[PDB]
Formats: C-alpha cells, sequence, structure tokens
C-alpha cells in the first residue's frame, strides 16, 4: 500500500542496488530474508542503526513474527530510516539555498536553472547528470522543482 | 553492472553537496 510512495522516493539505481544486497541474503530464494539478517544488511547500503534501532524496526516491520521480510518491506523502512537518521540542512538555510536557485522567482528550479548552478563551480557536469538529478528530485515530473520537492531531494545532504 | 548504479549515485550525492556550496558561498557575497 503505502509502499510505492517509498518505492517512489528512492531513486532507479538506490532500488537497483538494495536488491542486489537484499538477493544476496536471499537463499530461500523466495525475496525473503531472516530478520536476523537486516542489520548486516543495512550496513552495506549505508545505514546504521543501533541495535536498539535496529530492534524497533524488527517490531514494525514484522509484528505478526515470523522473522522475516520482503523486498518492498525493506523498501518502505530502509527510506523511513533514512530519513529518520537524515543530518541536513533545515528548512530555513534550505530555502534560502532555493532562492539563490530560483533566478526567476517563479516558485521552481528548472532544468536550465540547474546547470546554470555547477557553472560557479570547477566540476564538469554532463547532460544527463543535470537530467538525472532532475530526474530524482522531480516527483510530480511537472518538469522541474518546486520547494517541497528540493527538500527530500535535499534531505540529509552535507 | 551494479558497480555502475553505486557510482552513479554516489556522484549525484557529491553534487548536491556542491550545490549547498555554490549556494553558501553566493549568499556571503551578498554583503
Ligand atoms: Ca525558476
Ligand atoms: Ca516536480
Amino acid at each position: 500500500d503505502q509502499q510505492a510512495e517509498a518505492r517512489s522516493y528512492l531513486s532507479e539505481e538506490m532500488i537497483a542496488e538494495f536488491k542486489a544486497a537484499f538477493d544476496m541474503f536471499d537463499a530461500d530464494g523466495g525475496g525473503d530474508i531472516s530478520v536476523k539478517e537486516l542489520g548486516t544488511v543495512m550496513r552495506m547500503l549505508g545505514q546504521t542503526p543501533t541495535k536498539e534501532e535496529l530492534d524497533a524496526i524488527i517490531e514494525e516491520v514484522d509484528e505478526d513474527g515470523s522473522g522475516t521480510i520482503d523486498f518492498e518491506e525493506f523498501l518502505v523502512m530502509m527510506v523511513r530510516q533514512m530519513k529518520e537518521d537524515a543530518k541536513g540542512k533545515s528548512e530555513e538555510e534550505l530555502a534560502e539555498c532555493f532562492r539563490i536557485f530560483d533566478r526567476n522567482a517563479d516558485g521552481y528550479i528548472d532544468a536550465e536553472e540547474l546547470a546554470e548552478i555547477f557553472r560557479a563551480s570547477g566540476e564538469h557536469v554532463t547532460d544527463e547528470e543535470i537530467e538525472s538529478l532532475m530526474k530524482d528530485g522531480d516527483k510530480n515530473n511537472d518538469g522541474r522543482i518546486d520547494f517541497d520537492e528540493f527538500l527530500k531531494m535535499m534531505e540529509g545532504v552535507q | 553492472e551494479e558497480k555502475r548504479n553505486r557510482a552513479i549515485t554516489a556522484r549525484r550525492q557529491h553534487l548536491k553537496s556542491v550545490m549547498l556550496q555554490i549556494a553558501a558561498t553566493e549568499l556571503e557575497k551578498e554583503e
């Protein structure tokens, strides 16, 4: 149900990598893994919950208590954790970056405005790069990105 | 095959970090 959201919130290459690790600890080959393997799988993909937090998670996902979790369950949870653990800029400071980024002040940052950004940087951002940044950032697909969408994209970024 | 995407997500996460700097930098020059 509230899964597709979690799916949406994650990029294509992320869900592609998450699987990889998941499948890795899936001998049963039933798109299933033991809750005693969660902590370690979550470690492979950046997350570092404390054993007490991993216990909380196990209680949430596996409520009925079978000792395993599927991939859609993995997703939904991984995303919540990623969010919880977040440690990026606040709303105030992130909104100021936004207005720096919105040249015409239409309430969006568009493809063109995007590449206008890395120009100030000494880096070389490929056309696709710009397109992928907007791709994951674009959630209603309006072709651009508004503040609220800019928040998610900036979630816990340093 | 999955090494690439690992890189893809990395590069992306990095560019977002850059964005914040560019922004920050520009926000100081506003003085
Ligand atoms: Ca704009
Ligand atoms: Ca959008």
